[PDB]
């Protein structure tokens, strides 16, 4: 037989020093580790578009419980966990008459369409941005139906409205966060069978978590940050991705995705050029845009912290040829430690239990040896007494590429590295945040084939 | 002297702001009592409740809910409330906290009417600044705040049984090791004497090619047969290589690579495994990258093999599982079963809808957990067995791999518990 060794469950910290393994629990105990004064809300749509936004924002107030009450907490409300106040009046309201959504929602050329509707919820967010002396913190861009219905692929830029959306405001610094009428207001939305087309009536505090969570960030607060840290290492994942447009198949582009202690990450936009390769269909870069975005990253770390960092982790799903290897290796600093690792979930082992219809715990690891291992990070948890998720679970493959490192701190390391994302306040997630990131990155920068614009947070891309 | 303060309520529908407040109240400095707070219990739990309620209690707060109004315990908690409250001469001793909107004010008890209630019903955070307001105005004795009791009352009575126990498990998985190779791979001298673009995979001993020569584990004097163009051959042409070095990793020369030799090694069993199970009369269904093999229906009586069902029905469909081979070394020599589920109408004519297969997959899956999964990889296992140990696989007229039928067991030393509900 083969041995199991067991990595225990990371720790984030929270309010008044205190440290939680669920953020959710954290949160509603202690509080958010940074607090703002208020959310200062704006909203651009119809009127029944505001009227539904007005109706959830006065709802997420109140009290909401969930059936399952030991695996999805309930949700005191905004200002009893958040202590902000975020409320539905003094918002800042731009109004789209419904004859110029229909203006250009019948259009042939889906291409086209996407394009005018964008266009015509741009033009406005920028000119309420601009003319107002109004601070507005965030846009909340509620959509009708039936235009997400008819602005999707197959239904020189790309053919999808949240991409499309999130790309063109990347020159603009605006923080957006889009919904439909059909979530807001789920129950007032009925099929022909007098039944929701949505049923939220089993994760209503879940789903009110998700949002506020997503909300209190993108405002400018930092919810929660992980307790144990090694001082001064940075996390690097690397995103490739092939543009369908150009005429040589080769052309590619890159990105980077760069990580500290606080899990507020920040996006480096590479140059696009011949990286794939058709052939064996694995990507590799040419030693001067490898060059280009490492000098970026270490500058933007310097930039952020001031000194050079000890270590540096380039997590990517492909191994690393010899001469990105060693034009990455001519930039860094000597005091620096370079470790590059490949994380991919192709590798079919599943563990069955004896006994009971559960899964194997979450956290156990099989070390191959000394360069390569398994991780199981999405196997059953009993804080909820649920796993994560179904069937059975497929571990994800961490090989130490290149560079030397011990594995075991690796693996703490990159499961460290799972409960740092505040898109959704759950317990974990089986991806590591520098690579969960990485289609919809990639397909937003791709949506643009003319961006020149600078790092930014993570805030204005997700 | 009284610091304690009490709250009573309906169970186990109130605990949530029973335990919000309670743990928020207990972390601002003060001391919180109720029920759920000890899990102890035992100790003559009514007389328990008449000393706190009579001797130690400050201040008494009655969750009217809907459920609290009229309760048993609520009730007599309530009479004994007003007795000491009568004793004290203390009006505001009983605070009436409305935690919900379909309680009607005529409905709420007779004695509790007439008292201020303090509003909990449109937002939390306000009913506990307006509590915090009211312990300001009466003068509670109390410290300053920490939030550290809290974190340990919530690790200590509520982190209790979800806590990681050291129990030892014994884990299945899906890999079967490689019991015995041949002695030696033999590459042999051709592609002069064969006819030239040839397609030697539909050979019946697997063979690879590697430029002059081809790679194979069969004899000099085996292919005669399929290739009546290469009887000149001469035994003494034909380069051996012992499998165990190679095994080993130790070989280098210029012939070959070690990884080039490991690489032709795995389609060889690739392909054998796919002709050996060709041999064992399983359907079998081209996926996009690899071919999984399953049983038609009928196939084994009752369609379970001892006391496993292998082949089922879903509404008007019915749904097979089915087994994939790979192969693979260094970790040690592995062979992979990777499984899947396909779907049919008449049982033995697969359905040409890839969506409708990936939806049904997805929808019968929904309700398989990992008992289910074990089970049926391990019948089907066992259904390829020849013998009761392990099974063969053929390399040739006179070499086979023998395949053990148990797949390779894993030790946990960490568990937990298995929930009641």
């Amino acid at each position: 037989m083969k041995e199991l060794i067991y990595i225990e469950e990371p720790k984030i910290l929270f309010a008044h020093g205190q440290k939680c393994t669920d953020a959710r629990d954290g949160l509603a105990l202690f509080g958010p580790l940074n607090n703002l004064y208020g959310i200062k809300s704006g909203v651009i749509g119809t009127k029944q578009g505001l009227k539904i936004f007005r109706d959830y924002l006065d709802h997420i107030q109140k009290p909401i419980y969930n059936s399952n009450s030991i695996t999805r907490p309930m949700f005191p409300g905004f200002e009893a966990v958040f202590d902000c106040k975020w409320e539905s009046t003094g918002i800042t309201f731009k109004e789209v008459t419904n004859e110029d959504i229909g203006k250009f929602l019948y259009n042939s050329s889906t291409h086209k369409r996407t394009y005018d509707l964008v266009s015509l919820f741009i033009d406005k967010i920028i000119s309420a941005n601009k003319n107002e002396d109004e601070n507005v913190d965030v846009w909340f861009v509620i959509v009708p139906d039936e235009i997400y219905k008819y602005c999707r692929p197959n239904s020189n830029y790309d053919a999808q409205f949240h991409d499309q959306f999130k790309a063109r405001l990347l020159k603009h610094t605006i923080p957006t966060q889009i919904f439909r009428e059909s979530t807001l207001a789920w129950r007032d939305f009925k099929n022909a069978f007098g039944l929701p087309i949505r049923d939220f009536s089993k994760i209503e505090g879940h789903l009110a978590w998700t949002i506020s969570t997503a909300a209190f960030y993108k405002a400018g607060g930092k919810p929660w940050k992980l307790s144990d840290v090694r001082n001064g290492v940075c996390y690097l994942g690397l995103v490739y991705k092939k543009v369908e447009k150009s005429k040589n198949p080769r052309n590619a582009c890159c990105a980077a995705q760069m990580f500290l202690d606080n899990g507020d990450g920040t996006v480096f936009k590479g140059e696009v050029g011949p990286w794939y390769n058709p052939k064996n269909g694995q990507y590799h870069l040419e030693p001067k845009e490898a060059k280009a975005l490492l000098s970026q990253s270490l500058q933007s770390y310097k930039e952020q912290i001031g000194e050079y960092p000890k270590e540096v982790f380039i997590h990517a799903k492909t191994r690393f040829n010899h001469q990105e290897w060693d034009a990455f290796l001519e930039v860094t600093p000597k005091e620096t430690n370079l470790v590059g690792v490949t994380i991919s979930k192709t590798k079919p082992l599943k563990l069955y239990k004896t006994e009971g219809d559960y899964t194997i715990l979450r956290g156990n690891a099989y070390v191959v040896n000394e360069r390569s291992a398994f991780l199981w990070t999405v196997g059953y948890v009993p804080k909820i007494q649920t796993a994560l998720s179904m069937e059975v679970p497929n571990p994800l493959f961490i090989e130490i590429n290149k560079g030397e490192a011990d594995i075991k701190q690796v693996l703490k390391d990159i499961l460290s590295l799972t409960k740092l994302n505040y898109n959704a306040c759950i317990f974990a997630d089986g991806e590591p945040v520098t690579l969960r990131f990485a289609d919809k990155i990639g397909e937003i920068l791709t949506a643009s084939t003319d961006i020149k614009t600078p790092p930014l947070a993570f805030k204005y891309y997700i | 002297m009284r610091n304690k303060i009490f709250i009573s309520h309906a169970t186990p529908d109130d605990n949530d702001f029973t335990r919000w407040l309670a743990l928020k109240l207990i972390g601002l400095g003060y001391e919180v009592w109720c029920d759920i707070l000890f899990l102890d219990k035992g100790v003559d739990f009514w007389s328990n409740i008449e000393k706190v309620i009579r001797e130690d209690t400050c201040k008494f707060l009655l969750v009217s809910s809907s459920y609290s109004n009229q309760r048993e315990g609520v009730l007599k908690e309530l009479a004994v409330a007003a007795k000491v409250k009568k004793q004290l001469k203390d009006d505001k001793f009983i605070i009436p906290l409305a935690i919900d909107e379909q309680l009607s004010y005529d409905d709420i008890n007779i004695d509790i009417v007439r008292l201020n209630a303090i509003d909990f019903k449109m937002s939390w955070a306000r009913g506990l600044k307006d509590i915090l307001e009211a312990f300001e105005k009466q003068k509670v004795p109390k410290e300053v705040a920490d939030a550290s009791k809290s974190n340990l009352l919530y690790q200590q009575i509520f982190l209790h049984d979800k806590s990681v126990i050291e129990k030892e498990e014994i884990y299945d998985s899906n890999w079967l090791s490689i019991l015995s190779f041949p002695e030696e791979l033999r590459f042999h001298e051709y592609n002069w004497m064969l006819p030239k673009r040839f397609d030697v995979r539909e050979l019946t001993f697997p063979a690879v090619r590697y430029k002059n020569y081809l790679c194979t584990f069969a004899w000099a004097y085996d292919f005669t047969y399929h290739l009546p163009k290469t009887e000149t051959y001469h035994k003494s042409k034909t380069i051996r290589i012992p499998t165990e070095e190679i095994l080993s990793g130790s070989y280098d020369s210029n012939f070959i690579r070690n990884a080039e030799c490991k690489r032709l090694i795995v389609q060889l069993l690739n392909k054998a495994f796919e002709l050996r199970m060709k041999d064992k009369e399983v359907q079998e269904y081209e996926m996009s990258n690899k071919t999984a093999y399953w049983l038609e229906k009928g196939k084994l009586e009752k369609d379970k093999f001892e006391k496993t069902m292998l082949v089922g029905k879903q509404k008007d469909k019915n749904w097979h599982f089915a087994i994939s081979g790979a192969s693979k070394l260094y970790p040690f020599p592995v062979l992979m079963i990777s499984s899947h589920i396909f779907f049919t109408a008449d049982g033995k004519k697969l359905i040409d809808s890839s969506s409708v297969q990936h939806s049904s997959r997805r929808r019968q899956g929904k309700n398989w957990w990992n008992n289910t999964w074990r089970t049926k990889l391990l019948a089907f296992i066992k259904y390829l067995s020849d013998d009761d140990t392990s099974f063969y696989l053929e390399m040739g007229s006179e070499e086979k791999v023998f395949v053990s039928n148990e797949p390779v067991k894993f030790k946990g030393n960490v568990s937990y518990n298995i929930p009641e509900k």
